[PDB]
């Protein structure tokens, strides 16, 4: 089991330029690809990625092919170039999850039994981060009864070598802003926290809007789900939580207020000095 | 032949050498503190595909001559000078060559190679076995020939050196050759370190005397502190022969 | 735009359409380029528009110029330079010269050039009684033309101030406003 | 002499265990495509073949290789199974030689239909136009005798080379006892 | 007949990135590899990916070792959507600036006669931090003039370096701008690179580290305080020269006072902030 | 703020400047000249700037 | 050819040293190409630390024009 | 800019420095330092440097040929 | 004569499309492109069906007449040598 997928900005960058490529040649959508990589003990780590020819009829989710002789000639000859790069899994660039996929990742199980698929969505209309990460895995019901093969989420991330990390921040020179800080505390949190969640909780009033009106069957687990949310969903009327939340607001101004207070003497120690140079600089005019 | 020898000269021609140093501390991951044996200390890198747990505080080092990047980890160098003290020859003396010497036989052997052989009767007796001997007598009794036949008819590792040999001009590399042997001794457990003519350079520390007199009596004071200081030796022996032990220093 | 250079033309579009308006929402909008902006040209080419902008009031072009040129930027240097010669063409401000005289030794060779060219065009037509800088300005040129261990653009800058100073024999004159006050659209075009 | 980048789909199904085509129909097929990619290799060096079975979907199992070492290697092994999907099968096949290797190939494909076929005439007709404009031929061998006869088939490959086409084929085998590349004449020599 | 200075070569964020990492990995050595891309116009030589080939060598030279890997490179990229052919090559000098040697000048030689307009990338990975990366173009001047026509301002933007020019620039051969156009997609995924997860924006803090570090801080700051008491009596009896050298080997309770009042303050404020902002979201 | 800025640009260039040797002066002599000890190097008769 | 090439680079001028070791070395694991040097690996030979009459020492990953079980320390 | 200025200038920072010996410092932005190939300078300190951990014969790193205290 | 005309791709692009005596060497051929390239014969390297051509006659090779060849130029850095 993954705990944890990190793949670096170059895996990403080479499937933006494979998905121009093919779009540029024309007639596709989605765009497929090996993620060689290694791993670190349950930390998984997506270093390099090739091109793979890949085609699929846009009505039968059926008719997909997959170069594999292909796939093993690229990687015997991204072998002899870097030995320490090991076939890890399979990226597309689809937006969300297609029902080949499970076809698709039992046929790169041969090549890596513990296959990781990413997905990177290379035209984001959202706030978050690129990276998608999904397993295989057996899923075995009480009332659905047959066992599927279904998707499990992994956390992704996205790291970085030392190189990697100077070319990235060179090549930034697009819009840069650090201002680490509260401003850059409220933006990078804050508004963009609230946006996210307010982004997921109308994907599910969407579903649930589907499910109620009658376009799609009802789904006990996810029912389940978003009632585990709504029963952990916290009350702040308590007069405990509400005594506890003014204790440790005090606290949190008390320190404020003393910061604060420094502030200001340093502030009134500038101008008397520099009150002290420019008296003495015009005595010394005059 | 002749073309594949000429190839192979060619080809040789174009090498270059690596600088040897020391690695004196490990600042980051790419980053080491390498002191080059010329005597300047340098910030450098270190090849990617190495086994940077290797690069400990004092490991000997290759260094690129340009980058002075770290491209190999080397064992312990050992001088020539001690290359040249556990190379000696003492022919192939055997116990049976000696007359005359059967219990001063048995105790250089109970000092020097039972407790290499036996340590368990040491262990359930309760005693840390013996480490040095010191042969002394007249001339021409066996001193000498005593440790040829040791060398010859045991396999631990050998040592000979001379004490007039150790000493040296320039100020402390007499006391530097010391520690390169003990060092050397360490290394190579098990060993046995012969000092010759020990009066050489192990002699009363006087009051009042020279600079050269001083020199040596660092020398022997070195030489002190390696056989019984803040570092127990375990496993290595000495054994000393001398025609002059009343001039001895009472330490040694 | 993405494009740095959409982006550009972007400012010349906005010194275009506010040619000679003294818009502050315009010189907002430049202003907030040239000291913002990721690509060096698109300063630059913010910086030159207020000249276009402010031509009316040329007493005002140095106010917001003359910290731009003294600038850490070449690009923002040399920005300003020709949007002081841009706003003060056939004017021969006296702020103007003395913003610009510092900025003959600069040490970027094409801040020189812009320094020069904006130089010779503030002064066009000038006699040492109406500039009493326009002789030392010749001299200069000359100097920089006839130097032989002296930068290649430098020397250009140098060579287009001559001509540009006495041009049309002596009998030529730039200004972007008719004598009765109406831009004149071939010379803002050319400019 | 002609390029020709040829895939070979193969029927893999539980009707080849019928022994009525010499030793078992798989042996038989096996021969056959043993003497077909031999003659395509003859025809053209640089000619290159593959191999596709139609088995409960589909599986690809040798892209197109300039070689035939591979195809006849991964032949073995595939041991009988299932039903057969022939228009999933012809537009895998479609999708591989449209990523051919080299685009000024020609394009072909050649179908071991041994079992019999459950696509309506519609479907198959739909399929034959689209291959039609995509520039595709379509030799089809009637092995299995499951019809023996235009089982949706003869339609398929006069729609495919209608109007004097002449470029598809459909070869039909009867169960006579005789080595399959024996009876094959006609798309390997006159084509 | 002119090879003009404004022509530029454009190197996509993929293969600088391609490019810094291989040099890096091989510190000590110059390694190298080709580079893809198209000749479009006179005034642009796109480069739109670079691939490393097998290659062996020591840290005085390093030689490629087998051109099969290359041809059939070639082929399987092409196969796959990128007919690019090769336009030039790039190695990596790890700490001696970016300049030819005489090993390049041959190999570009060759790469010249076989193409008139291949250029030479130098990408020297340990001189190069994060806002900045080292890297240069070159192509060769023949035994003849002028190399280049000028035609605008755009070549002369650089100031070639002493190391350059000591090496040979502007002798031996001349420089080209390098330019680092970008695509929409491009710059979408350079932009989210950095981006965080929704959930860590409204996560808050271990109430008790929280206040564990308050303590500590406001503790650190009574000490600092007394020792800028004591500082303040002084810059009175102070040489106007002498304040300079005041603080040096010893520490400054001013500024250590501000960087604690900032942190402080932007660590309660942003708690504060999400815990009432959690307050109202979540019921 | 500006000014800061301009000297850490222009500071890459300055620091590569050759430093300077710290010699010991044993005494004056001569039209304009000095007598100073580089140590570890022997002596110099080294001339003094117009400043 | 290769004979005038050697005489050419044994021009005159050398340097006397003492070879202080002869140590023996051998590869440590898989180098991956693109980046791999032939002397930290695939140099299974003898490998010689000399001392430069300068009092510099050096590790000499190829020996020279001398055999190396000629060389004592 | 300032922040981005601050960055580029540790280029100055290369890896193979030599290691040296802070003696005493003259003017701020000028030290001399005692470099291990046993040689006094008059050098130059990088800006970036914190002054506060510029202790007398403090170990510093100086630039290969530059020497300066960087 | 029977000229054995044989297709010489880059890696570049560039096709040095050249004829041969059917008895040609590759030694021959190298030197061939070398005059034409004016680059010294031992930089280039001659491939055909994914195997370098190392030396000997073109025929056992099996060259023949509208054979494709690739030409790979070495690629060299380093500081001296
Ligand atoms: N006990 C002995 N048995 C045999 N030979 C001896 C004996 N003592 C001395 N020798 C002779 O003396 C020589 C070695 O001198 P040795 O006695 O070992 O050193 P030292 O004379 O310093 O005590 C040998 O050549 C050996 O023949
Ligand atoms: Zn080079």
């Amino acid at each position: 089991a993954v705990q944890k997928v990190v793949v670096h900005p170059l895996v990403l960058l080479s499937v933006v330029d494979h998905f121009n490529r093919i779009g540029k040649v024309g007639n596709q959508k989605r765009v497929v690809g090996v993620l060689l990589g290694s791993w670190q003990k349950k930390v998984l780590d997506v270093s390099n990625s090739f091109a793979v020819p890949f085609d699929e009829d846009d009505k039968d989710d059926s008719v997909w092919f997959l170069d594999h002789d292909y796939l093993e000639n690229m990687y015997g000859m991204f072998k002899k170039v870097n030995a320490r790069e090991r076939i890890v899994g399979w990226y597309h660039t689809g937006p969300k999850l297609h029902k080949n996929d499970i076809a698709i990742n039992e046929l790169m199980k041969r090549y890596c039994p513990n296959s990781v698929l990413v997905i990177i969505d290379v035209k984001p209309k959202d706030l978050g981060l690129p990276t998608e990460a999904y397993i295989s895995v057996e899923e075995v019901h009480d009332d659905g009864t047959p066992t599927s093969k279904t998707f499990e989420h992994v956390t992704s991330e996205i790291g970085a070598e030392e190189a990697e990390e100077v070319g990235v921040e060179h090549l930034l020179r697009d819009i840069k802003d650090t201002t680490v800080g509260t401003l850059s505390q409220r933006i990078t949190n804050q508004v963009h926290g609230l946006k996210g969640l307010n982004s997921k909780l109308l994907d599910i009033r969407s579903y649930l809007e589907k499910v109620a009106t009658g376009k799609l069957p009802i789904n006990h687990q996810i029912i389940y789900q978003l009632q585990d949310v709504f029963n952990l969903l916290p009350d702040v009327s308590l007069q405990e939580f509400v005594k506890a939340f003014y204790l440790k607001t005090n606290d949190q101004m008390v320190v404020v207020y003393l910061a604060s207070l420094i502030r200001s003497v340093v502030a009134l120690h500038n101008l008397i000095n520099n009150k002290i140079a420019n008296r003495d600089a015009e005595k010394k005019e005059g | 032949k002749q073309y594949e020898k000429s190839e192979n000269d060619l080809k040789a021609l174009q090498s270059v050498g690596q600088i040897v140093g020391e690695v004196l501390k490990q600042l980051t991951e790419e980053k080491f503190i390498v002191k080059a044996t010329n005597g300047p200390r340098y910030v450098v890198g270190c090849r990617r595909q190495l086994d940077k747990s290797k690069l400990k505080p004092g490991t000997r080092v290759a260094l690129d001559m340009t980058t002075l990047t770290i491209m190999r980890y080397l064992p312990r160098e050992v001088d020539p000078l001690v290359y040249n003290m556990s190379h000696e020859d003492p022919g192939n003396v055997s116990y049976s060559e000696i007359g005359g010497l059967s219990e001063q036989i048995r105790e250089l052997r109970e000092v020097i190679e039972l407790p290499l052989t036996n340590p368990e009767l040491f262990q359930r007796v309760g005693i840390i076995p013996p480490k040095g001997c010191l042969l002394y007598g007249p001339p021409g009794t066996g001193k000498t020939l005593l440790a040829r036949a040791v060398a010859s008819q045991l396999d631990c590792n050998f040592l000979k050196v001379v004490s007039s040999s150790i000493v040296d001009k320039y100020i402390g590399e007499s006391a530097r050759l010391i520690r390169e042997m003990f060092n050397y001794a360490r290394d190579h457990q098990p060993c046995i370190i012969f000092m010759d003519e020990i009066d050489a350079i192990g002699g009363r520390r006087f009051s009042e005397g020279t600079s050269a007199d001083r020199e040596i009596q660092r020398t022997l004071m070195e030489l002190l502190n390696q056989m019984d200081g803040f570092d127990t030796l375990h496993r290595v022996k000495m054994i000393m022969a001398t025609n002059r032990p009343d001039t001895l220093d009472p330490a040694l | 735009d993405k494009d740095p250079i959409l982006r550009r033309s972007g400012m010349y579009t906005v010194a275009m359409a506010y040619c000679g308006s003294g818009n502050n929402k315009a010189i907002r909008r430049l202003l907030h380029v040239a000291v913002s902006d990721v690509n060096d040209d698109v300063r630059r080419a913010a910086v030159e528009s207020l000249g276009f902008i402010l031509f009316r009031t040329p007493e005002q072009c140095p106010s917001v110029v003359s910290l731009l040129s003294e600038s850490y930027n070449p690009h923002v240097r040399y920005g300003a330079a020709m949007a002081l010669g841009i706003c003060c063409a056939g004017t021969g401000n006296k702020e103007a010269i003395n913003l610009l005289e510092p900025m003959t030794n600069d040490p970027v060779n094409y801040v020189r050039q812009g320094a020069l060219i904006a130089s010779a065009l503030i002064m066009i037509q000038q006699t040492e009684i109406t500039c009493p800088k326009v002789n030392q300005f010749r001299q200069l040129y000359s100097k920089v033309i006839n130097d032989k261990h002296d930068d290649v653009m430098a020397k250009f800058g140098a060579i287009l101030a001559q001509g540009i100073l006495d041009a049309g024999g002596h009998n030529v004159t730039i200004s972007l406003q008719s004598r009765t006050g109406h831009t004149h659209m071939p010379s803002v075009v050319g400019v | 002499m002609v390029l020709e980048s040829t895939m070979v789909c193969v029927d893999n199904s539980e009707y080849m265990r019928n022994g009525d085509f010499l030793p078992t129909r798989l042996q038989a097929q096996q021969d056959a495509v043993n003497i077909v990619c031999h003659s395509k290799t003859r025809s053209n060096p640089e000619n290159n073949v593959g191999l596709i079975t139609l088995a409960n979907d589909c599986e690809v199992l040798t892209t197109l290789t300039p070689d035939t070492g591979r195809i006849l290697s991964k032949l073995h092994t595939v041991q009988p199974k299932g039903k057969i999907t022939f228009c999933t099968g012809i537009r895998v096949a479609h999708l591989a030689l449209k990523h051919r290797q080299g685009k000024n190939h020609k394009m072909r494909i050649i179908a071991f239909v041994g079992s019999p076929v459950e696509d309506n005439e519609k479907d198959l007709v739909k399929l034959a136009k689209r291959l039609k404009k995509e520039k595709v031929n379509v030799d089809i061998i009637n092995f299995g005798e499951e019809e023996v006869n235009t089982e949706k088939l003869t339609a398929f490959v006069n729609t495919l080379n209608g109007k004097d086409g002449t470029g598809s084929h459909l070869v039909t085998v009867p169960p006579g006892p005789s080595l399959a590349d024996a009876l094959i004449s006609s798309p390997i020599l006159a084509g | 007949p002119a090879v003009d200075t404004a022509e530029q070569v454009y190197i996509s964020s993929l293969a600088l990135l391609k490019m810094l990492k291989h040099g890096r990995a091989g510190v000590p050595m110059e390694v190298m590899g080709l580079m893809l891309g198209e000749f479009v116009d006179d005034y642009t030589v796109r480069v739109i990916d670079v691939f490393a080939m097998p290659q062996s060598g020591t840290g005085v030279s390093v030689e490629a070792v087998d051109p099969v890997f290359q041809a059939k490179m070639l082929d399987m990229l092409k196969q796959t959507g990128r007919p690019e052919m090769v336009v030039g090559w790039y190695h990596s000098h790890p700490g001696f600036g970016c300049w030819l040697s005489g090993v390049d000048i041959n190999t570009q030689q060759s790469f010249e006669a076989l193409s008139e307009r291949a250029v030479a990338v130098v990408v020297d990975p340990i001189q190069s931090v994060k806002g900045k990366v080292v890297i240069d173009a070159f192509r060769l001047i023949n035994a003849n003039h002028e190399p280049r026509q000028t035609t605008s301002n755009l070549g002369h933007l650089n100031k070639p370096s002493i190391q350059a020019l000591i090496h040979g620039l502007n002798r031996h051969y001349y420089s080209i701008t390098i330019n680092y156009r970008k695509n929409e997609l491009e710059q979408k995924m350079l932009l989210n690179l950095h981006k965080k997860s929704w959930m860590e924006g409204l996560t808050l803090q271990d109430y008790s580290e929280h206040c564990k570090h308050n303590e500590s801080v406001v503790k650190e700051m009574l000490e600092l305080a007394k020792n800028y008491n004591k500082a303040v009596e002084e810059e009175d009896k102070m040489t106007p020269e002498q304040l300079a050298i005041k603080n040096v080997g010893k520490q400054d309770p001013k500024r250590h006072l501000e960087e604690h009042v900032d942190v402080l303050m932007t660590s309660n404020i942003v708690q504060c902030l999400a815990a009432m902002l959690d307050t109202v979201v979540f019921k | 703020l500006n000014a800061k800025v301009r000297l850490l640009r222009e500071e890459l260039q300055l620091l590569q400047e050759q430093g300077s040797y710290v010699g010991e002066v044993v005494r004056a002599m001569d039209k304009k000249k000095v007598l100073v000890k580089v140590h570890p190097e022997g002596k110099f008769v080294v001339d003094v700037d117009k400043n | 050819e290769n004979s005038e090439k050697i005489k050419v680079n044994k021009t005159l001028p050398y340097l006397v040293s003492n070879v202080i070791e002869l140590l023996d070395v051998d590869p440590n694991d898989q180098e991956e190409d693109g980046a791999n040097i032939d002397l930290d690996s695939q140099r299974k030979g003898k490998c010689a630390v000399i001392k430069t009459s300068t009092r510099q020492t050096y590790f000499l990953p190829v020996i020279g024009l001398v055999d190396a079980e000629k060389l004592k320390p | 800019e300032f922040l981005h200025a601050q960055e580029e200038v540790k280029r100055i920072q290369s890896i193979p420095l030599v290691i040296g010996q802070f003696l005493e410092a003259v003017d701020q932005n000028t030290a001399i330092v005692g470099s291990t190939t046993g040689s006094n300078y008059y050098v130059r300190i990088l800006s970036t440097i914190d002054r506060e951990l510029l202790k007398p014969n403090a170990s510093v790193a100086l630039h290969k040929h530059s020497n300066a205290l960087v | 004569a029977a000229p054995m005309s044989l297709a010489i791709h880059s890696t570049t692009g560039t096709r040095y499309d050249l004829a041969v005596p059917p008895d040609e060497t590759v030694e021959g051929l190298r030197k061939r492109l070398s005059q034409r390239l004016k680059v010294p014969k031992e930089r280039l390297a001659l491939l055909h069906k994914d195997t370098r051509l190392s030396s000997g006659k073109l025929q056992e090779f099996g060259v023949g007449d509208g054979s494709k060849l690739t030409l790979v130029p070495t690629v060299e850095a380093g500081l001296m040598s």
